[PDB]
């Protein structure tokens, strides 16, 4: 007593590089010295 | 008791020669900014030792 489907195929990555974006940023910045005088030396 | 500035500061380069060829610096730094130059010293009222 002697005695399969074909196709094409296109594979998708669940894709993980994260959403870039550029963005503005404002602010300002105060910086303080402060000094001391005595004849010609400033401490 | 006030407030608490405090600065990191690279040393000049004849003092990076001198503190690695003799293993000590100098107890002052100044630095110019602008017109005049400042200074500050150790304890206060010190030398440059
Ligand atoms: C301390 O001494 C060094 C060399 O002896 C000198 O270059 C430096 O200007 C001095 N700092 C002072 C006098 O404030």
């Amino acid at each position: 007593t002697s005695m399969l489907d074909e196709g094409i195929m296109v594979v998708y990555k669940r894709n993980i590089v994260a959403h870039t974006f550029k963005v503005r940023v404002y602010q300002k910045v105060l910086t303080f010295r402060r000094s001391y005088a005595y004849h010609r030396t400033t401490y | 008791l006030l407030g608490s500035n405090t600065e990191y500061v690279a040393p000049p380069m004849w003092e990076i020669h001198h503190i690695n060829s003799h293993s000590q610096c100098y107890s002052s730094y100044s630095r110019v900014i602008a017109g005049t130059v400042f200074v500050a010293y150790h304890r206060d009222s010190y030398e440059n030792k």
